[PDB]
RNA sequence: CCCGGCGAGGGGAGUGAAAAAGAACCUGAAACCGUGUACGUACAAGCAGUGGGAGCACGCUUAGGCGUGUGACUGCGUACC
RNA sequence: GUGAAGAGGGAAACAACCCAGACCGCCAGCUAAGGUCCCAAAGUCAUGGUUAAGUGGGAAACGAUGUGGGAAGGCCCAGAC
RNA sequence: UGUAACGGGGCUAAACCAUGCACCGAAGCUGCGGCAGCGACGCUUAUGCGUUGUUGGGUAGGGGAGCGUUCUGUAAGCCUG
RNA sequence: UGCUGAAAGCAUCUAAGCACGAAACUUGCCCCGAGAUGAGUUCUCCCUGACCCUUUAAGGGUCCUGAAGGAACGUUGAAGA
């Protein structure tokens, strides 16, 4: 006699292939959050506690589209406010996946609530039909 | 048999529930008036031709048995915040249920 | 959470919620479909047809 | 009667209705504490929450939505005068 | 314009300053300005242009073979660039 | 003294403007209970029950009302080993 | 610093395209590193006898010539908080 969903821990985590890395990322990117949340899944629990696995492909293909890519830096200065600075744009640092160009979780669950546990999920490795370090049951 | 009520109990659209009304204004604790207020209660969700709407009404009708809403439940907030102290105030309402779906 | 279940399969067939509502609220009987239509998530394999009522109009 | 340090305290006995009346004598809670039934749990923010509830030590019901509290998820917010 | 002995939804988080606006409850409806792909909870809508610069939350005294829309005009195939 | 003007992140149109249009949507007026004042009604009348109008944030002031650790009394009166 | 060559038969590294480039940003340079629990692994090496309780994938619980082994084991020390 209630309507919503706990746990739900966790239902539906829809194994699929990302082919639209590079090609329209920008679109989709903006929207991994509001899949990892919804879209198709948003059926469930569409704002708590939840897990999510995308199959991932490459990284260093961001594509982006802009003078952005060329002039904006990345900076952590993880220390004591860093003092000596670090400024590789987006395309010469994308040249790894390491913790701020290829999440995009980062951007979209902020402040670290909802995304304190589940960090690795998605595998963080990258290489397509040379390299599949994901799932060995069929993606999609 | 499913509700066609809405005021301010539009969730007992059900067949039981057993899912909450209101009081109304006047004598509400008397069980029954015995007589049915609708008609177009359904028709759809009980046949072969599903839909979620009201599409006819079967043959079937809702009684008026109010109940015995009467053991004072759980309801009363206080007032604070600056000055704005009160610790009485609070002026009685409630919800109910119908007394038992026979149809 | 509700309404997910008239978006979450439509949205594929085209039948996006808001837009798809500028053309169910053409019909002065039909306006509740707030929380009610949430019989969707199972009702699926015959739910699937009421679409199919006016789609020579309404579509 | 028994035990230790020819000691303190106890564990039964017992005058006693009573030793939660025992000679650091008031039939008796307040600042703070020792061991336990269960927790949340050695990635911590934000008056330590009431929520909204998942199942947990446990105690009811020929099933029947609970009688219990640290409070995973996180929502709200800055209680003063 | 009711300000604190008014508490916080306005306009940036300038508790006073636009002004009528909170007693008290709901797993019940939704009004305005902000928006409305988003951390955020509804159309990748239909119908019409402009812009192709990252423009958008930095202007003033000027400049300038980058282009855009409009209406009057100047030279012109007896030959105007 | 960490890039720190939308809160972020800069979205090549999702956008900017113009024409359409449906959801979101404080407390905001609605469902529907409950009802302290000041009035108006059906009538009652020691006076009140409901209808109907204005409307219900309340430290400076006047109005107007609730209960107690027990003292001084209701009271060899009813209550208790 | 110029290459072909145009915008605008001119002139010309730039406008499409080319190529090098310095405390600089980048880099298996110096120096600790998932204590970066995102918690991944290589290599070399090591342990496989019999059973019990039922609220069962949850376990919880036994009983194997005792195996090679380990901190205490007697001085200390090179670090000795």
């Amino acid at each position: 006699m209630k309507t919503f969903t706990a746990k739900p821990e966790t239902v539906k985590r829809d194994w699929y292939v990302v082919d639209a890395t590079g090609k329209t990322l920008g679109r989709l990117a903006t929207e991994l959050a509001r899949r990892l949340r919804g879209k198709h899944k948003a059926e469930y629990t569409p704002h708590v506690d939840t897990g999510d696995y995308i199959i991932v492909l490459n990284a260093d293909k961001v594509a982006v589209t802009g003078n952005k890519r060329t002039d904006k830096v990345y900076y952590h200065h993880t220390g004591h406010i860093g003092g000596i600075k670090q400024a590789t744009f987006e395309e010469m640092i994308a040249r790894r996946p390491e913790r701020v160009i290829e999440i995009a979780v980062k951007g979209m669950l902020p402040k670290g609530p909802l995304g304190r546990a589940m960090f690795r999920k998605l595998k963080v490795y990258a290489g397509n039909e040379h390299n599949h370090a994901a799932q060995q049951p069929q993606v999609l | 048999m499913y509700a066609v009520f809405q005021s301010g109990g539009k969730q007992h659209r059900v067949s039981e529930g057993q899912t909450v009304r209101l009081e109304k204004l006047d004598i509400a604790t008397g069980e029954t008036v015995e007589f049915a207020e609708v008609l177009m209660i359904a028709n759809g969700e009980e046949v072969k031709i599903g839909v979620p709407f009201v599409d006819g009404g079967v043959i079937k009708a809702e009684v008026v048995a109010h109940g015995r809403g009467e053991k004072v439940k759980i309801v009363k907030f206080r007032r604070r915040k600056h000055y704005r102290k009160q610790q009485g105030h609070r002026q009685w309402f409630t919800d109910v249920k119908i007394t038992g779906i026979s149809a | 959470l509700w309404i997910a279940r008239i978006n979450a399969a439509a949205r594929q067939n085209g039948i996006s919620y808001s837009k798809f509502i500028n053309g169910l609220k053409k019909a002065s009987v039909e306006i509740d479909r707030k929380i009610l239509a949430d019989i969707a998530v199972f009702d699926k394999v015959a739910f699937t047809a009421l679409v199919e009522k006016a789609k020579a109009a309404l579509a």
